[PDB]
């Protein structure tokens, strides 16, 4: 399984980004999950949300009406929406889908996309 | 949620012993699991730690991860340093709320 | 002039207890009746803690006593060497965080009050979740204590009304570390259920043996409560246990604020009998409760004071709480979130998304039935 992601590529102030991150060699349908990381230029690196098929999805407890993500099975894809996107809000978005084991574990970790808004 | 904190910068001569200890400011990092990432400069990021007791297949054997236990805080040991290991080195937690991860320190050869 | 002190843990609770005090004085009339509070705080030794507070309160010729839980972690000190100074006589003393079913037995502690829901309502709570599921297949771990022992009599008391047969029940003993061979007796069965009643760290052992016994996929949901998913049992454990636990848990302002009213309540409405005696002071020259003792726990029984904070705060028989909330959460990929509301026999579960450990959403239906027969006989010439 591998995963491609390439972005809108609109970088313009007071935007949302949705980047599509296809999976090849695989398919949607499976019990895992897809989560997003969020790495700001020259510092660290958090967690902004996830999407998982069945259900209900835990994006933050800090933008959880800011940060929307939605899932299709048939196109293998997922998308987010950052609502109210600041002009502080350019980073680089990376999409790592699991490890199951015991507790969370990204791996293997895309390629993802970048936005300099 | 909480924070963790790291060094800000190390530097070691090749093929010695190296460690990177990553403190946890609140609660007790002892019942849940941390883990230890790596990130090549201008490459996605890759596990070189997990568990606390093994390492993922291919990783070399010079890796090693362990809980302080006393101090909350988890040391990561390489023995063996080597011009292939300059990379930024990260420690990741999750809790009940978020999952955090750590600032990061880089060593120079 | 009347006086209700208090045993807190910090000074900033004393001074929202004063706060508190001073806010209720403001209420009502305030004719003859003034009611000035006392605090004072923990101790490490127990002696000195009992010796300290009958010195203290005892000597001020209180009228009731609030005891609460220390900010120390684990443990359950923190009543029993004031319930048992306190218990000589007939004072009332209110619980205000202390949830054990050690304090249910009426023998033992003849006078304590509380409102937290004992562990009781745990079983109460698993009865009217599983009343809806339609299982009828019940078997659970139970630690060989005085909680686990309660919680399985109280759901063999809630199923004997309901005339089902619970399967079979499992005793893993406590502190114990290698418990399979249960984990074997349960593997074969059609009842799919894996209810635990441990005690914290053990239910962490038994939750290694669900990473031994394989049994954890597909089925066998459990059923943990609020102790069982605190501590290394919470990091031990597989994603998909429903995670109950009961709501308002650490909040004490909201409680305190409760707890001085319904006192309030009470206090006026026992001013008006007949001649009333105090409580004596000295802890040593007296041996002889005051005459009506009872009668004080009795008219707090029948308080009802719906208008503090939360709703209808009613003392049943027992005197732990009755009508109090409940809020199960899920370990769906940990970050545990409410699906289930319960305020008694009238559930209103979240509709937010239902996962069992084993990676899917439909229930596991509960049920086998097998065609292996087992025929015997003894050897008859013509027939067999």
């Amino acid at each position: 399984l591998q995963l491609q992601e390439s972005g809108p590529g609109l970088v313009k102030p007071s935007q949302t980004l949705s980047l599509t991150c296809t999976v090849s060699g695989g398919s949607i349908s499976s019990s895992n999950w897809w989560s997003w990381v969020r790495q700001p230029p020259g510092k660290g690196l958090e967690w902004i949300g996830e999407i998982y098929h069945s259900g209900n999805t835990n994006y933050n407890p800090s933008l959880k009406s800011r940060v929307t993500v939605s899932v299709d099975k048939s196109k293998n894809q997922f998308s987010l929406k950052l609502t109210s996107v600041t002009a502080a809000d350019t980073a680089v978005y990376y999409c790592a889908r699991d490890v199951s084991g015991g507790v969370n574990w990204f791996d293997p970790w895309g390629q993802g996309t970048l936005v300099t808004v | 949620n909480f924070m963790l904190t790291q060094p800000h910068s190390v530097s070691e001569s090749p093929g010695k012993t190296v460690t990177i200890s990553c403190t946890r400011s609140s609660g007790s990092i002892a019942s849940n699991y941390v883990q230890w990432y790596q990130q090549r400069p201008g490459s996605a990021p890759t596990t070189v730690i997990y568990e606390d007791n093994q390492r993922p297949s291919g990783v070399p054997d010079r890796f090693s991860g362990s809980i302080d236990s006393s101090s909350n805080s988890a040391s990561l040991t390489i023995s063996g340093l080597k011009t292939e290991d300059e990379a930024d080195y990260y420690c990741q937690s999750y809790d009940s709320s978020t999952v955090v991860f750590g600032g990061g320190t880089k060593l120079t050869v | 002039i009347v006086n209700i002190g208090a045993v807190l843990s910090t000074r900033k609770h004393e001074q929202m207890f004063r706060e508190a005090v001073n806010q209720a004085n403001k209420r009502h009339g305030s004719w003859k009746i003034q009611l000035n509070a006392t605090s004072v705080t923990h101790k490490p030794n127990a002696i000195q803690m009992a010796l300290s507070v009958c010195e203290d309160l005892i000597s001020s010729q209180v009228y009731a006593i609030l005891v609460s839980h220390p900010p120390t972690p684990n443990d359950h000190f923190t009543p029993t060497p004031v319930s048992y100074t306190a218990g000589f006589y007939r004072i009332p003393v209110l619980g205000l965080t202390t949830r054990m079913s050690i304090y249910s037995d009426k023998s033992i502690h003849l006078s304590f009050l509380r409102t937290v829901p004992p562990y009781s309502h745990q079983s109460s709570v698993w009865f009217e979740m599983m009343r809806v599921y339609s299982w009828n297949h019940i078997i659970l771990l139970v630690s060989d204590d005085h909680e686990g022992r309660a919680a399985q009599k109280r759901l063999e008391t809630l199923l004997e009304e309901r005339e089902s047969k619970a399967e079979k029940v499992l005793q893993f003993d406590p502190g114990t570390k290698n418990v399979t061979a249960l984990l074997m007796e349960a593997k074969e069965l059609e009842a799919r259920v894996i209810i635990l009643s441990a005690s914290e760290d053990d239910a962490a052992t038994v939750y290694r043996a669900a990473a031994m016994l394989n049994m954890t996929g597909s089925g066998y949901v459990w059923l943990v409560g609020e102790r069982e998913i605190s501590g290394n049992a919470l990091r031990y454990a597989p994603d998909g246990i429903l995670g109950l636990q009961l709501i308002n848990g650490k909040n004490e302002s909201a409680h305190i604020s409760d707890a001085v009213g319904v006192v309030a309540q009470a206090v006026h409405e026992l001013l008006e009998k007949e001649n009333i005696t105090d409580p004596p002071r000295g802890c040593v020259g007296n041996t002889n409760i005051w005459k009506t003792g009872p009668l004080f726990k009795r008219v707090l029984m029948s308080s009802k004071y719906a208008d503090g904070v939360t709703g209808r705060v009613e003392f049943n028989e027992d005197g732990d709480r009755k009508f109090a909330n409940y809020s199960i959460m899920n370990l769906q990929r940990r970050k545990l979130v409410q699906v289930g509301i319960y305020n008694g026999t009238h559930v209103i579960p979240n509709d937010r998304k239902i996962i069992w450990p084993g990676g899917e959403t439909e229930k596991p239906r509960g049920y086998q039935m097998s065609t292996r027969l087992k025929i015997v006989t003894i050897h008859q010439e013509p027939f067999v």
